[PDB]
RNA sequence: AGCGUAUAUUAAAGUUGCUGCAGUUAAAAAGCUCGUAGUUGGAUCUUGGGAGCGGCCGUCCCCUGCUCGGCGCCGGCCCGAAGCGUUUACUUUGAAAAAAUUAGAGUGUUCAAAGCAGGCCGCCUGGAUACCGCAGCUAGGAAUAAUGGAAUAGGACCGCGG
RNA sequence: UACCUGGUUGAUCCUGCCAGUAGCAUAUGCUUGUCUCAAAGAUUAAGCCAUGCAUGUCUAAGUACGCACGGCCGGUACAGUGAAACUGCGAAUGGCUCAUUAAAUCAGUUAUGGUUCCUUUGGUCGCUCGACUUGGAUAACUGUGGUAAUUCUAGAGCUAAUACAUGCCGACGGGCGCUGACCCCCUUCGCGGGGGGGAUGCGUGCAUUUAUCAGUGGUGACUCUAGAUAACCUCGGGCCGAUCGCACGCCCGGCGGCGACGACCCAUUCGAACGUCUGCCCUAUCAACUUUCGAUGGUAGUCGCCGUGCCUACCAUGGUGACCACGGGUGACGGGGAAUCAGGGUUCGAUUCCGGAGAGGGAGCCUGAGAAACGGCUACCACAUCCAAGGAAGGCAGCAGGCGC
């Protein structure tokens, strides 16, 4: 090409959108924004496919152009706006609040929260930076700058921000025995307690994490997001609490529930 | 136009590359500024990303720094003496980064004199008739003289700088690319550099 | 002894004409647990591309070869030997890839056959992208 | 409701032979010896116990040493951790690896090829998983195969003289 | 499903090939009732194209005095709808084809601590000590024309801006670094010695360029990010709001929210670009190749968005090869993949997803964040359309379709 691309073919689209093959040729190329294009979920896909309020692109346009949807306490009338990990989608008229967090599998969960919980979010810090006159800056995972942070917060800590003011309330420090969700790799959406961090000068540091049932799994430090102190989640977790039971167990649970149901 | 790329020339071994695509824009090349000594002339160039790049075509003044005692003053360039890269760039007296130029000694002399309460340049016997320099070298109050006498303790300049000041042209090296930024910022040659360059120009002299 | 070329050879970091009344040296530890050698700290050469005492930063790959030739100046040819696995015939074939590598004047007495560790840095020349970080002398060479 | 011909290609072709062919006479061993790259190279260095559960049997553990708080007890022992440890090939684990395709779990598209849907008298589900040689990265193993260490001792250790 | 069968002899046992046998995908022959899926001008000519379409664009929020419609009491500029036109943006994506191209493209792995980035998103936007709104043109529109000719346009009169320019006030009272008149105090009899204030002048913020000094936060590693000092500031000019819309308020002429648009810098996103390690088909009737017109290094620059022989100047004599370089062929775009298969394997991959290249053949450039752009321009070769004979307009490997093959 001779410039930035604008189309996204339906086959080349990120898989965890769970797009069918025979509907169309193109997929909603997510508008540039806070989250990455492969790690986002466009407002059109979340609104029409998961909740199934809208039936088509026109209905998604009509639902959002009435200023109804509000991503992180700020109104967004953009259908391809990238709503990503740790966001508070607040549909006001139905009186529902959704938080985008990874299901036990590699996909986003339709996870409803309470309006008291829908007033903060849990941001990971990406870089700490000294300003133009010794004014320290944070830069979080969702491309959000906060200046004059806590002098203690460092480059892999999690912060809790208020959603209107956009300022730090608390922070969870990156160390052993802290709840972490995995936000990349094959272990995408596993909730576990940090066991060991292994430094690799030049390469990517690999972090060993232990699940709630003594299941142990590693992932490179880029794909970790601490969401709790000790074993205490600071937000509500989805049904399953990021365990990933085996296909043998998932088969047993499915058919056993079916037998008892009838 | 002028292509600035690797694929037009032979490999590590000496085989011929076949060009798999025609000339691209980002593989660009513009003509050399070859900045001369005259009255100020700068042309602007719109470069990649829509930024600006200044072609100094003629330039006679520059911000030079005699950084022994931390005294920098905007100064008038007169001519070029020596150039390490090429010798014809001294004949056709072009400024390039790391040239050797003569600069007006008067702003540095003025500062040195007004600071240290001693003369510089000013050969022996020459009468100081204007006598505003008299007021700059004489008439101090009480404790200011305690300040200027503990100052002039370490007022001793080196011989090879004194020689140049007495003539009235200091040797300086251009530390800013004049073709790119549209400037002629530099520093005055001192000690080991100055001895090395005075020798190189005298070998050039013959 | 130094300053053979037209322009004045010096370390651009330090200032050497401070008014007073030996020259200090610019050098740095280069990380990855490599020892900044003694000829770098003490010596009196000027090298832009010396990874310890000059403007170049080691990042990316760290490889090892055996010294083949040392004929072009402040540069050596090392020879990296490996085995490539053909799958049809369940056998390997012996291959080699000799690459151009910057040797600092720090590593004073290096002979051919020395096991030279190199680190990747910014393109230094047309064919040169690596820089010698340490030298291991060939088995023996005591006498 | 399809069948015949023409040509490219695959198996039959163990008639291209790594698995896996032949060379006295069927086609085929240089007239002979030397010889540098290439491939291939004899034997040799760790055996051995303590302890436990079922029925002499078996299967489970233990095998270089040295700066910061709590099982703690009393500068002493244990652990925890930041730094270590001739190299590589080999094997096992882990990480990171676009979807579609193939293998494949679910699902009576009326069956099927497909499709990613659906099901229950508003609600309950799904959209899995495996493979992805070679190279690079990571952590265990130490058989096999290379390589190294004192021999005009510039040997290791131990401390004094500097 | 890990398979064989006929044919040399008068009969025999073998080597051995020819012929059968089944799939696959192009053509073709004869034949054809129903129904769900579905390839298709790739191979030869990346040959040539008549005609029609394939890229435009307005919200409550840049500029409307077209009566083109249309409210009224108009006398307090502007109701409203809205053609045109100036302005901003998009046209670099998409679509098509496979001619080039053999360490090239491309794939997996990493690097930018060696760079540029429209937009989105979040920061910054009285940090600088020195105007109740300025300036003069142009388009549409009225009017007069030229040409055989086209999305050609010259001349006249008028009028807008977030087009194009010029520029304040405020904050603003002072700090802060030098400069230093002048002054009080104490120890020595006194010189001397100790600080305290201090009129005046200069300078100041972020960004830009250079030199020097010291050592808030981060990395495996900075000549990093901040801090200090001395200066500079391109007149072909960095910033520091002469802009628009709904709301309408708060006390003696005073007197504030919610949005759109714009803007230097920083981060973020979408990327691009250039490097790292390993990997490709056939060929020796290709054994030596490269290099003073750069081949491999060194120093100094020039150019570039940055790293580099990328390009200059002066040095050095290097770099590659039997582990197949160099040259040649390819009915070669590369990969994910496809047919066949016991296990190995052989052949195919122009073809809907990712990457590359090209728009008849080569070269050069304009505008823009992004192009060496062809549904943009400028020539030159080839071809070619309309000519009142002067001139003029071209580019289907977009969708249809036509010749040719």
């Amino acid at each position: 090409a001779r410039g930035p691309k604008k189309h996204l073919k339906r086959v080349a689209a990120p898989k965890h959108w769970m797009l069918d093959k025979l509907t169309g040729v193109f997929a909603p190329r997510p508008s540039t924004g806070p989250h990455k294009l492969r790690e986002c979920l466009p407002l059109i896909i979340f609104l029409r496919n998961k909740l199934k309020y809208a039936l088509t692109g026109d209905e998604v346009k009509k639902i959002c152009m009435q200023r109804f949807i509000k991503i992180d306490g700020k109104v967004r009338a953009d259908i391809t706006y990238p709503a990503g990990f740790m966001d508070v989608i607040s549909i006001d008229k139905t009186g529902e609040n959704f938080r985008l967090i990874y299901d036990t599998k590699g996909r986003f969960a339709v996870h409803r929260i309470t309006p008291e919980e829908a007033k903060y979010k849990l941001c990971k810090v990406r870089k700490i930076f000294v300003g133009t006159k010794g004014i320290p800056h944070l830069v979080t995972h969702d491309a959000r700058t906060i200046r004059y942070p806590d002098p203690l917060i460092k480059v892999n800590d999690t912060i809790q921000i208020d959603l209107e003011t956009g300022k730090i309330t608390d922070f969870i420090k990156f160390d052993t025995g802290n709840l972490c969700m995995v936000t990349g790799g094959a272990n995408l959406g596993r909730i576990g307690v940090i066991t060991n961090r292994e430094r690799h000068p030049g390469s990517f540091d690999v972090v060993h994490v232990k699940d709630a049932n003594g299941n142990s799994f590693a992932t490179r430090l880029s794909n970790i997001f601490v969401i709790g102190k000790g074993n205490k989640p600071w937000i509500s977790l989805p049904r399953g609490k990021g365990i990933r039971l085996t296909i043998a167990e998932e088969r047993d649970k499915r058919l056993a529930a079916k037998q008892s149901s009838g | 136009g002028i292509s600035r790329d690797n694929w037009h020339k032979r490999r590590k071994t000496g085989g011929k590359r076949k060009p798999y695509h025609k000339k691209r824009k980002y593989e660009l090349g513009r003509p050399a500024a070859n900045t001369k000594i005259g009255p100020r002339r700068i042309h602007t160039v719109r470069v990649r990303g829509g930024n600006k790049k200044y072609r100094a075509l003629r330039l006679d003044v520059g911000n030079f720094s005699w950084g022994s005692e931390c005294c920098t003053r905007k100064t008038r360039i007169i001519d070029v003496v020596y150039n390490a890269s090429n010798n014809e760039l001294v004949r056709t007296k072009t400024l390039v980064k790391n040239c050797i130029v003569l600069i007006d000694s008067t702003p540095y002399r003025q500062w040195y004199e007004s600071h240290y309460a001693l003369p510089l340049g000013r050969k022996k016997g020459a009468k100081l008739t204007p006598e505003e320099e008299e007021i700059l070298n004489k008439k101090r109050s009480k404790k200011i003289q305690k300040k200027y006498d503990e100052r002039k303790k370490n007022a001793k300049i080196s011989s090879l700088l004194e020689e140049q000041f007495q003539q009235g042209k200091l040797l300086a090296c251009i530390a800013s690319r004049p073709g790119q930024c549209g400037r002629a910022d530099g520093y005055v040659l001192e000690g080991k550099e100055l001895e090395f360059y005075l020798r190189k120009i005298k070998a050039r002299k013959g | 002894d130094i300053q053979t070329e037209r322009a004045y050879q010096k370390q651009p970091t330090i200032f050497q004409n401070k008014k007073r009344v030996k020259l200090p040296r610019y050098y740095k530890n280069i990380g990855l647990g490599f020892k900044t050698p003694k000829e770098a700290i003490e010596g009196t050469y000027i090298d832009k591309k010396c990874p310890f005492t000059g403007n170049v930063s080691i990042r990316g790959r760290i490889l090892s070869g055996v010294v083949t030739k040392m004929k072009m100046q402040r540069t050596i040819v090392i020879r990296r030997d490996y085995l490539h696995y053909i799958r049809k015939y369940n056998r390997f074939e012996k291959r080699h890839k000799n690459m151009s590598v910057h040797l600092s004047p720090c590593f004073r007495d290096v002979q051919i056959g020395d096991i030279v560790t190199v680190g990747e840095c910014r393109p230094l020349s047309k064919t040169v992208r690596f820089n010698v970080l340490k030298v291991t002398k060939a088995a023996g060479t005591k006498k």
